């Protein structure tokens, strides 16, 4: 359960970075 | 091969649970963002947590054990399987979606600076057909 826990945060951190790159375009 | 742009990234989920920048995530850091998201660890779950990362059994996970763990996760994992993965991570309950107040929960706790309105924005992408859920379909199309 621990590396995931840890390796989902990251994922959603990328998804979040990718938006905001979207959004200052 | 790891490369700047990738340790940087690591970065930024370290720091998550290091919210004192002090370079180490302490079971109390982790019991931190884990009660946020709705968990109750008890402590000996806590310390059996950070010792699955905790190489060097100081106690706390520093950031050369975080790399270590991130990127043999990653090398070991497939774009596909590691976005079924997350969803079923944010799906605790396994139901098939993740309700929009579940996510903006999730988005707001784990994004820490965004807004509401970004977050709102977020949530109105992510929820294609808008039926107030974000299913696995829709959450596959967002994470890629
Ligand atoms: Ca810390
Ligand atoms: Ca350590
Ligand atoms: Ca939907």
């Amino acid at each position: 359960v621990t590396v995931g826990k840890f390796y989902a945060t990251f994922l959603i951190q990328e998804y979040f970075r990718k938006f905001k790159k979207r959004k200052e375009q | 091969q790891l490369t700047e742009e990738q340790i940087a990234e690591f970065k930024e989920a370290f720091s998550l649970f290091d919210k004192d920048g002090d370079g180490t995530i302490t079971t109390k850091e982790l019991g931190t963002v884990m009660r946020s998201l709705g968990q109750n660890p008890t402590e000996a779950e806590l310390q059996d947590m950070i010792n699955e990362v905790d190489a060097d059994g100081n106690g706390t996970i520093d950031f050369p054990e975080f790399l270590t763990m991130m990127a043999r996760k990653m090398k070991d994992t497939d774009s596909e399987e590691e976005i079924r993965e997350a969803f079923r991570v944010f799906d605790k309950d396994g139901i098939g979606y993740i309700s929009a107040a579940e996510l903006r929960h999730v988005m707001t706790n784990l994004g820490e600076k965004l807004t509401d309105e970004e977050v709102d924005e977020m949530i109105r992408e992510a929820d294609i057909d808008g039926d107030g859920q974000v299913n696995y379909e829709e959450f596959v199309q967002m994470m890629t």
